[PDB]
């Protein structure tokens, strides 16, 4: 319907296909060192089993955490607003945004930022690219850029992903570990792994709905983001849950068709453990931070 | 009206229910991951097991 939450379902689940595509994934094994976040995941890997106390194995996810951490300090950059062009000091927001021009609409820029310099009387060009095939050369941006390029990025190393919208606008990244049968909350944008309670505890965020969305489904996962779930509840004023429930039930159902059974049967074996996370609300937590 | 009473219009639950009720093996599995995430409430399942089981078979749309 009109909504927009529903409206956003269908352009995510859309969206997301275009991670699972060789040909961009190739392009972005060309950015990564997987070589050394794989290697450098091995020697964590062999010491953690010396306090064997430490109980998993963890291997892929020694490598998620190298993923992570990588893509911060080597790979993608934070734009507050963009340096001037002319003179590379400080600029400021203009609210009217750039109409885009031409080539930022074909890498899927709807809205551009004004990042004027008063100095240099100079608009500088902040675009906003949906298009994660330009945000291997871009290699900047915000939570969208960063969650979209990270999404991209796990499944260009076999990895099981999600793109994560949180309405209250923020998005992220979620990860399966074999290792630990279940999903992971990963946070590119902010350095943080499994640890879902970092908005809502962390941050003071009054969340609503969160929705994840890969190849594979679309999955309501909001529930592993708070431990105030009647509060949740009373902002989830924009549609009805059944209407809601019923729109991802049909998404997962006619996108599930051309999976395999054994496929589908092991989504259906792991949706258990997540619906019963869903239903377990942990209890209300300083170090979300360090 | 139980202890559980609160968790039957739940959304999260809402789907556990549709899930069960179409896939019915998965019911041992359900109660197994239930006592690992959630001991608490794998008790409160057991003081009071057909309230529970009534409730997850009850037809939602
Ligand atoms: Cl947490
Ligand atoms: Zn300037
Ligand atoms: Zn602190």
């Amino acid at each position: 319907g009109d909504s927009t939450i529903l409206k956003v379902l269908q352009s995510n689940i859309q969206h997301v296909q275009l991670y699972e595509n060789p040909v961009l994934q190739e392009k972005a094994l060309t950015c990564i060192p997987v070589s050394e976040l794989k290697r450098k995941a091995q020697e964590k890997l062999f010491r953690a089993r010396k306090l064997d106390k430490g109980t998993n194995v963890s291997d892929e996810d020694f490598l998620l955490l190298e993923l992570l951490h990588w893509f911060k300090e080597e790979f993608f950059r934070w734009v507050n607003n963009i340096v001037c062009s002319k003179c590379g000091g400080e600029t400021r927001s203009r609210d009217e945004a750039l109409l885009p021009n031409d080539d930022e609409l074909k890498w899927g820029a709807k809205n551009v930022e004004n990042h004027y310099c008063d100095a240099c009387q100079l608009s500088n060009r902040f675009p906003r690219y949906n298009n994660p095939e330009k945000l291997l050369e871009t290699r900047c941006g915000r939570c969208g850029e960063w969650a979209n390029c990270f999404t991209l990025c796990c499944r260009a190393l076999g990895f099981e992903a999600r793109y994560v919208w949180d309405y209250t606008d923020h998005v992220w990244t979620e990860v399966y570990s074999p290792s630990q049968q279940r999903w992971l909350h990963c946070d590119a944008c902010e350095d943080v792994c499994d640890k879902p309670l970092l908005y809502e505890i962390g941050w003071g965020k009054k969340l609503s709905y969160i929705i994840a969305f890969s190849k594979d489904e679309v999955v309501d996962v909001t529930w592993r983001y708070s431990c105030k779930h009647d509060e949740v509840m009373s902002r989830r004023t924009k549609v009805k849950e059944e209407l809601l429930r019923e729109t991802i039930n049909g998404l997962n159902k006619q996108r599930q068709l051309s999976l395999s059974e054994s496929r589908r049967k092991e989504l259906l074996q792991r949706i258990i453990v997540e619906l019963v996370e869903f239903i377990s609300p942990k209890t209300p937590h300083h170090h979300h931070h360090h | 009206g139980h202890p559980l009473e609160f968790l039957r219009n739940q959304p999260q639950f809402q789907q556990m229910r549709q899930i069960i009720q179409q896939n019915p093996s998965l019911l041992p599995a359900l109660l197994q991951q239930i006592g690992r995430e959630n001991p608490q409430l794998l008790q409160q399942i057991s003081q009071h097991q057909e309230h529970f089981i009534q409730m997850l078979n009850e037809p939602v749309g």
